[PDB]
């Protein structure tokens, strides 16, 4: 609600694009095409590159560095959509969500579905 | 919304635990699961949903092209894919192929190209394209150049161009042998066995001024064949051995018929083998054939009483229903890209968003 | 492929010898660096980031050893065999790059 | 509104799908993506297949047989969308319109369109 | 909706005339001539728009695949797009290839296929794919492995791989000269000629607090690059011989900073060049960097001060302009898919609806 | 490509010579029909619904002929050099067919 308001995390939902580890997510969440919030859906592939994004968690009140891992070899799910900001940086690089990170898979370079594991503090 | 649990991570966040990723797998096919394909509106591409019914959960989904005809093996040992594409997707050269897919990992098992790029597009109907019943071969139909039946063999291989009479539907009775019926000569029986080809036709059901609609009802498992037409039920059983005609019976109740009663748009017919029960789509239509329809009638198959009611609350396209014991009737919304679930005796229980653009197919598998 | 060896993938400490390309500010410190034959480097996130070491794949044999991440610290290890001069880089920033001359 | 109506032609739209015409088309106007009502838009290929509607003009109060040719060699082009079934029969052949009339080209058989030009009374 | 001109139709039809069907042509480049690519939220498959302003007519489409970036010819000469295929599209075999359009027929006259899959896969912005002044090659940008500019030659075919820094967007100032400026170490100029590859970094512009959108407008014709922060404007004169910097311009009054404002989502500026006004999305943001604006402020590029209100009505994720005598703005909002036609001096005039998806670049022609 | 000629393509009228087959029914009249080669055959839209004369394209030389369109009357003759027996079907049903034999 109201596009231009500053992000208000959540810890309850996790299909919804307020939720905490969400942060910096641009394409879609993979729980909503059958994967979990840290796992990829049957026949798609894992990438090794990432992007990351410092969220702020509200329960535990500390943020947690989070690897945005696409699965990929797969059209997109077009099911949870999300775009999400938080310290986003120009394609200068790394902190970077336009780009499509795959790098790893088949050769999956096609983006299906963006995963949100914490990766440290 | 419930997958609000995700409560799950909160927990083991604070157990300390790892978010170690991997690519995970499909339940394994049962009973409940039900394939939603997508046409998409005449896209190049498409997409086909499984989600867990019970769950109403996305299990996965699987990625396909221009019109392809979905089939899934009723001992869930596989599910597959005839399909198109084109280098420069939307034109350059065209593929025919059949995908066949692990049904717990979704990988292609399988990839088998058709020869001369005949495989005829047309928005899909459950029955135009189907598996022969020990799950050996893929029968599909081919339409111009010449009227015919393709023979695919899973020992990866297009095998034979069957050539058939003007005929449509694709209903495998036998291994070798299957109903290419619904003619205007009123059905044909194909027998593929041995060296050749047979084409044997049957007694004229149904007379030039009925109807049959685009999707009828069969059961693999027992060769039942219901056809509803743009007002009411044909039914036929067949074996390897000739069709047998079942006396008629009409879906709607004689004042409703006046009052305009009519069949839907879309996958419109089911039958529950478990029990003799016909769902078919009805509401007040015209010459509306394709429209939406916002009531289903459940009716005996062994006499044609009306056993049912059920008031869906949405304008729903395609029906079917889940093939066990205690089933759930499952409406397909086109318009608004989900899947209302049902119990057979008429609640509403889940609700699956998002099946995006013009959903229109359900196919399940038939398990003990 | 060939040259060169394995070893192992995280967890993360030393031992005696040195030996390790490193991390931080995103660049394997002492980055162009030689060293001799029949060996094994020690890679290690010092960073608040992860990263790889990804060679390309037209040297090091045939594949061409990705090399995974995982900041914590975490460790992974290559050995050589063959001489010539290896170039590396970090796969999700291409640009932090490394060569490694063995002598 | 209400889409278990009969049909109502008009003569005074063209992307409207309640213009007389187009009493049995299934996909999209080609007027709405660079055609016209009987012409296809550039890149696009003519086919000689077709299919037939006995159409009612409002204005002069006489049927005509609509010959509803696609636009192949393209992907839908997504917008002006209708589906008409005034007198389409199942597929046991040629008045049914779930079929893509698409044969003539360069060998395209993707529907991108549908025309609706008057081949007869 | 006035196209109840067909009119004309039943004009026709009075006068006993034809119906002899037939595939058109597009009108012809010219200035208020306007692509709409649509990106369509990473969809294996895409679709450009072809429309009028002024007739706010669809005079044509044309296909393309994964992420694809559309270029067009000044001249009004041809337009192109460099794109990605896969066999079973979304998996297999990935192709990465140029395809070269004819403007009126909309044919492909050309298609160079690139050699290792180098395309680059980023949502797109206007100048990371670019054609040079003299149209005869065209520049694509390589991350992945090393960063790279690709050199394709229409005299059709692919070049050579100019190895460069850690650079970002392609510029291009001279047949042999582009900067593929931005980079950490502010500005590169890169002189592809004779045989080799030479690199020179400019003066370092900006410093690392200072945030450079995505999307910089860039006017070939004039070496007219400006480039807004995630607040104001940065300015450089492009010449063969290197980038002049010129003084920095703050968009917003001062007051409208504190009260919140700051640049939009996408393509948020645009240049036109008969004038030196910069026009810049902009509204009351945050970290909401990516979200769209219901506003747009007009500055004279050479004396920084606002000639212009505009309140759009919608919200809008990418503007440009008409390089036209008199002027329209182009509004595209990609949650209702349509484009907003407005006159470069306030007021909305036509609407463009269904250009599906999600669309997200606009490209005009700078025509005499 | 080869066998056989060309001639004209929809107007609609006979001639001295007969020689022909015409639509009715979903259907060419007089289908399976033989023929000197030489002789012309004229096909002529009979009906309220368009057809046209595609053999297919492995017979009657490269290529393959499609015959174009017509309604009421409109016509379409083709003349032949070799013989053998030609099979050619309405495209937008490639149901009606028919057979050809030029002897
Ligand atoms: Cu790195
Ligand atoms: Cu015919």
């Amino acid at each position: 609600v109201d596009p231009r308001a500053k992000w208000q995390p959540q810890d309850n939902d996790i299909q919804a694009c307020d939720y905490w580890r969400h942060c910096s997510i641009a394409g879609n969440i993979c729980d909503c095409s059958a994967g979990s919030l840290t796992s990829c859906p049957p026949g798609t592939l894992v990438a090794s590159g990432s992007w990351v994004g410092s969220c702020y968690n509200p329960p535990d009140p500390n943020k947690y560095i989070t690897a945005y891992r696409d699965c990929c070899g797969y059209n997109v799910s077009g099911r949870c959509a999300c775009l999400n900001t938080e310290g986003e940086l120009p394609v200068y690089n790394k902190d970077a969500n336009d780009i499509i990170w795959c790098f790893g898979g088949e050769d999956g370079m096609t983006y299906h579905c963006s995963i949100s594991p914490v990766s440290g503090a | 919304e419930k997958s609000k649990v995700a409560g799950s991570a909160a927990a083991a966040s604070a157990a300390a635990a790892s978010d170690g990723s991997s690519c995970d797998h499909g339940p394994g096919a049962i009973s409940r699961r039900s394939h939603i394909t997508l046409p998409a509106y005449f896209a190049g591409t498409t997409e086909n949903w499984v989600s867990c019914a019970g769950c109403g959960v996305t299990l996965g989904h699987s990625l396909g092209a221009f019109l392809s005809l979905a089939v899934a093996g009723h001992s869930g040992s596989d599910f597959a894919l005839a399909s198109t594409s084109f280098a420069r997707s939307a034109k350059g050269k065209r593929t025919d192929y059949v995908e066949v897919f692990d049904p717990v990992t979704f990988l292609p098992i399988a990839d088998i190209e058709l020869p001369d790029a005949p495989r005829f597009s047309v928005g899909p109907r459950v029955h135009i394209i189907g598996n022969c019943a020990s799950s050996a071969c893929l029968l599909f139909f081919l339409f111009g150049s010449s009227a015919a039946a393709g023979l695919s063999v899973p020992g990866a291989s297009d095998d034979q161009l069957t050539k058939s009479a003007s005929c449509f539907h694709i209903h495998p009775g036998a291994a070798a042998t299957h109903y290419l019926g619904s003619c205007p000569a009123s059905l044909a029986a194909s027998d593929l066995a041995a060296a050749p080809a047979a084409a044997g036709i049957v007694g004229a059901q149904c007379t030039g001024a009925q109807n049959c609609s685009s999707q009828a009802a069969q059961a693999n498992y027992p060769g039942m064949l219901v056809w509803a037409v743009a007002s009411s039920i044909l039914q036929g059983d067949i074996p390897a051995a000739g069709a047998t005609m079942k006396a008629a019976i009409d879906g709607n109740e004689s004042g409703r018929k006046a009052d305009n009663f009519r069949s839907a748009g879309f996958q419109m017919v089911a039958k529950l083998k478990n029990t003799d029960g016909i769902m078919i789509l009805t509401v007040e239509h015209s010459r509306s054939c394709l429209a939406a329809a916002e009531n289903t009638s459940s009716v005996t198959a062994s006499v044609g009483q009306t056993s049912g009611p059920i008031s869906n609350g949405h304008d729903s396209d395609a029906i079917i229903a889940a093939q066990d014991g205690a089933s759930d009737n499952y409406a397909n919304s086109a318009g608004t890209e989900v899947l209302d679930i049902y119990d057979a005796a008429s609640d509403q229980d889940q609700s699956s968003v998002e099946l995006d653009k013009g959903p229109e197919s359900l196919s399940v598998q038939n398990e003990a | 492929a060939t040259i060169p060896s394995e070893s192992p993938f995280a967890a993360a400490e030393v031992a005696d010898g040195a030996i390790v390309v490193d991390i931080a500010k995103m660049k394997y410190e002492t980055p162009e660096l030689h060293v001799k034959v029949g060996d094994t480097v020690t890679w290690i996130n010092r960073e608040a980031m992860p990263h790889n070491v990804h060679f390309v794949a037209g040297v090091l044999g045939e594949a061409a050893l990705k090399g995974p991440m995982m900041k914590k610290e975490q460790a992974y290890s290559l050995t050589f065999t063959e001489a010539g001069t290896y170039d590396y880089h970090c796969t999700p920033h291409p640009f932090m790059r490394g060569k490694v001359v063995v002598e």
